[PDB]
RNA sequence: UUUGCUCCACACAAUAUAGAUGGAUACGAAUAAGGCGUCCUUGUGGCGUCGCUGAACCAUAGCAGGCUAGCAACGGUGCACUUGGCGGAAAGGCCUUGGGUGCUUGCUGGCGAAUUGCAAUGUCAUUUUGCGUGGGGAUAAAUCAUUUGUAUACGACUUAGA
RNA sequence: AGAACUGGCGAUGCGGGAUGAACCGAACGUAGAGUUAAGGUGCCGGAAUACACGCUCAUCAGACACCACAAAAGGUGUUAG
């Protein structure tokens, strides 16, 4: 293992447009191995922060703090809507995200 | 619902003073839920006669099941409806897997070749074909033989997956 | 002189034909036609399982290269008793046919911990592999 | 998980190969196909034809500058196909063709690595038994193609090549394969071959 | 009624088998050795005993249903075309003036140059297809031997060469000297 | 014109990000259809095996993978050279032979772990450029003015000029 | 063209039918979450290329009437009574 990580590398869609009507507070997270919506009860409840730095030496480096949570299922290619604090973008998104297998229910 | 199944749906009019016991109408109404089926009861039945409509009672509504859902025959239902050019007085000797699962198949081509609405399609009596000779499907009995072996094309590969060395192909 | 077909001869289905279920609740129980409705759907039917017949598209079957000497007849449970008598099932986990599916469904029940000391159970015959690819 | 994915042209359709790549190329996904000359349609080479009587309007109808908005060179160019998917409007599809890099035929390199393909781009998965065949190498010649005989004789150039190598390629993986049934009689398949080993 | 099956019994005598893979057929016989292409159809053969052929075509409700039959006549082609062969015994019945017709060679490809056609300077190189052998007359005044071993590549240049000298005002009653088919007979005599 | 610039090596600091956390893995062709192995008079061959998608192969055991020894060895993998080949669509790579160093968890010991107070996108990665030592190599152009006038509204291409 | 009653616009938004001051739903309080109908489920555009049962080969393909309506007389393209 050269390599350390205990999050997903699902592939996020995009944020809480609607319509004709804009009000991004829920996101679109796409985890791949899943095609059934039955299998996306494990991934329930976990900090997901995106993935991005800063520039100043403000906390160490570049690290600022974000946070955000699993919600209820969407779709049915068990797509995850894990909404964020408030850090909610539209920059065209869509990537790897860090989600993190579990806060363990088990 | 789901699926038109079978009821039993009895009238008695008015057993009263009037007229004690009339003749006791029942059929074979087949629907989904015991709703439409009690609408079409009074639709395949038009030749009632001046008493009331008010009196839309039944006499014991109940549920009648699929005789033997795994004997798999040939039976005959008169297809029956009236469009804007006319009629159609039809009949098909389909092949059927049940005893009710032919007016399923029905919706699916009758609405497919001539545009069949809805709210005309009559329901009549259910033929049974067991025998031969009385037969004048052609393309039932080729269908129906002892030991026949053929080949099939076409396969299903459900997928959403970007990833693949099997290189796709269809062989059944 | 002879004419000589290649090959492209599929598995022919006919009356008495063991098949498979791998979409539905029925899915990964072993079955069989028995009796041939028409040239669409089907009549499957599952041996050791307990289940009754039903309306299956070809989408969700598929025919096994395993044969048999059974009559025609939409039943079950008389394909059962009389099983001995045209036995496949023990070629079934004999033949390299479905091992692999198997391959990944006992894996997918192994714990981690059955899961990790592998790699030393792999490694007992890598060494003879090494030794023998450029010496032999 | 992989950061470029390149699918083959194998035996590929059109607007049906850009399927799931729409969700990739938004996502910011380098996709790129290979091959264009190898480009097979369920169709026929009848209807398709008449790509010039109706391809015109809304520019300047002769100019070289400000005129014609591309679709010119055998048809118009695969390339334009693929940007109708995608919401070129935005900044979203802008950075898209930035990681598109769909050419034409052979491109850089990416063809000698990963050839993954997708279950709905194969006409193989979409053919009726009775279907007429259709061949993007007539059909260019049929507009007067230029390079028509050097095209055809650099890809033959790498088909033999690649026979070469591959039998060197399935030399040495033959004895790893003869010493994988022969060298199972130790303790190696006597405990795994009831768990999935 | 969408046909399961059209099985046809085919009579192949031995010696001149084919050979069966994907839908390609091979011709096999002692005068001359072609091969065929056959990707519009989709055809599948099999053998069960040798000299018939019991298969199964699917779909008879279009155009399909017997495509067994327009392939049999093309078997029947190129089993009597390598055996008994098709000798196009085409006349040439013409008078107006002594045409000199002088076939020369040119690649292999043997341009039929028609020097003086009543009245006309212009040489017509008329394309001729391997597989076909064409003489002239050496008993019967005018004659022309059309021998080949195949149907589209006698057969179909035939009908080229012979509406070749197609005029917008003459056609055909202006003078005698139509080319026509007398009888469509085959090589072999005796077959 | 205050001895600078380029290539290899890269002290101490900035400007970045369209989302890095095993790994972008080369036969071609066909779908009323194939691949591999064996055999053979080398073909449109036969036999056997595989197929029901990537849930398969490779890779993985030490502080963010640390400091030693022995056994099993003459393999496998990585950095820095040399010899022998190949490549013309954005070629900018791959493979093999001949040495040395570190490592090499199949099996079998010892030491090290913490005090950070149950986690905080908890860093050991990189687009470009400039400013301090110097081990090699290489010793330059255009525009304006004037002259010639194929060119010429103000410009540009074609001028002459140690 | 001329009457009685009349769900809107006129004097009223947002969503949606590509697009629409006239149709449907909804007679407008300020956030979030959940639940219908109309309108949908490749991208553009927040959504499953999810399943079963039919049919077709058009060098004028087709995918919402009102909203710049077409009819009768034919034919060797096909399926089902």
């Amino acid at each position: 293992a050269e390599s350390h990580r205990l999050y997903v590398k699902g592939k996020h869609l995009s944020y809480q447009r609607s319509k004709r009507v804009n009000n991004p507070n829920v996101s679109l997270i796409k985890i791949e191995g899943v095609a059934t919506p039955q299998d996306a009860q494990f991934y329930l409840g976990k900090r997901i922060a995106y993935v991005y730095r800063a520039s100043k030496e403000v906390r160490g480096s570049k690290i600022r703090v974000m946070w955000g949570k699993v919600t209820r299922t969407h779709g049915n290619s068990g797509v995850v809507r894990a909404t964020f604090r408030n850090n909610l973008p539209a920059k065209t998104f869509g990537a790897s995200v860090r989600i993190f297998l579990y806060p363990s229910n088990i | 619902m789901a699926h038109f199944k079978e009821y039993q749906v009895i009238g008695r009019r008015l057993p009263t003073e009037s007229v004690p016991e009339p003749k006791l109408f029942r059929m074979r109404i087949f629907a989904s839920n015991e709703v439409i089926a009690k609408s079409r009861y009074w639709y395949f039945l038009q030749k009632l006669h001046k008493v009331k409509k008010a009196s839309g009672e039944i006499v014991s509504i109940n549920q009648i099941n699929e005789a033997h859902p795994t004997k798999v025959k040939n039976f005959g239902v008169w297809v029956r409806y009236d469009s804007r050019s006319g009629t159609h007085n039809m009949y098909k000797e389909i092949r059927d897997v049940s005893r009710v699962a032919a007016v399923e198949t029905l919706y699916q081509d009758m609405a497919a070749r001539h545009r069949a609405r809805f709210r005309s399609i009559h329901i009549l009596k259910v033929a049974e074909i067991e025998k031969t000779a009385d037969v004048k499907r052609q393309y039932v009995k080729q269908f129906l033989t002892k030991d026949l072996k053929f080949p099939l094309p076409h396969r299903v590969q459900k997928s959403t997956k970007t990833f693949s060395y099997k290189r796709p192909s269809t062989f059944y | 002189t002879d004419s000589i077909v290649k090959a492209s001869n599929w598995r022919l289905v006919e009356v008495g034909r063991v098949v498979l279920i791998k979409k539905g609740q029925s899915a990964g129980k072993l079955a069989a036609i028995v009796e041939i409705i028409d040239q669409k759907k089907v009549l499957i039917d599952g041996p050791k399982a307990g289940v009754p017949r039903q309306a299956i598209n070809l989408g969700q079957v598929v025919l096994t290269p395993l044969t048999f000497a059974l009559p025609r007849g939409a039943r079950t449970a008389t394909v059962s008793k009389k099983w001995a008598a045209a036995a496949v099932c023990e070629k079934w986990a004999a033949s390299s046919w479905a091992k692999k599916i198997a391959q990944r469904e006992r894996r997918a029940a192994l714990t981690d911990f059955e899961r990790f000391q592998v790699m030393v159970l792999r490694k007992q015959k890598r060494y003879t592999v090494k030794k023998a690819l450029a010496k032999a | 998980v992989e950061p470029v994915v390149v699918i083959d042209g194998k035996g590929h359709l059109v607007g049906r190969l850009a399927s799931v790549v729409a969700k990739q190329l938004l996502n910011g996904q380098k996709i790129v196909v290979v091959r264009a000359e190898e480009l097979n349609i369920s169709g026929e080479f009848f209807r398709n034809k008449l790509k010039y009587h109706d391809f015109l309007r809304k520019a300047t109808a002769f100019n070289k500058t400000r005129g014609p908005f591309h679709f010119r060179a055998p048809s118009r160019i695969f390339y334009k196909a693929l940007r109708g998917m995608v919401s070129h409007k935005t900044a979203r599809g802008k950075a898209a063709l930035e990681r598109l890099k769909v050419f034409e035929g052979i491109p850089p390199p990416y063809d000698k690595k990963k050839r993954v393909v997708v279950p709905q781009a194969l006409r193989v998965l979409r053919l009726k038994p009775g279907r007429k065949y259709t061949t993007l190498g007539k059909l260019s010649t049929s507009v007067g193609w230029k390079y028509e005989d050097v095209v055809a004789k650099l890809e033959a150039k790498r088909k033999v090549s690649s026979a070469e190598y591959y039998a060197k390629k399935r030399a040495f993986t033959k004895k790893v394969a003869s010493a994988n049934a022969t060298a199972a009689e130790s303790d190696v398949a006597k405990q795994l071959a009831a768990l999935g080993y | 009624m969408k046909y399961i099956q059209t099985e046809q019994q085919i009579e192949v005598p031995e010696g001149v088998t084919v050979s069966i893979k994907s839908r390609i057929v091979k011709v096999v016989g002692p005068r001359g050795t072609l091969t065929k292409n056959l990707k519009h159809i989709d055809v599948t053969f099999t053998k069960v005993n040798n000299q018939l052929i019991k298969v199964a075509v699917h779909n008879g409700g279009r155009k399909h249903v017997a495509a067994l039959r327009t392939v049999k006549s093309l078997v029947d082609n190129m089993i009597t075309g390598v055996t008994k062969g098709y000798k196009y015994k085409m006349r040439y019945v013409y008078a107006h003036f002594p045409i000199n017709v002088n076939i020369v060679e040119k690649d292999g490809a043997k341009f039929i140059e028609v020097r003086n056609f009543l009245g006309d300077k212009k040489i017509r190189n008329v394309p001729v297809r391997d597989g076909v052998t064409i003489e002239f007359s050496t008993n019967v005044k005018d004659e022309i031997v059309l021998s080949g071993n195949s149907v589209e590549d006698v057969s179909q240049n035939a009908a080229d060469l012979q509406q070749i000298c197609r005029v917008r005002n003459k056609d055909i009653r202006k003078f005698l000297d139509g080319i026509y088919v007398s009888h469509k007979g085959f090589i072999t005599e005796d077959l």
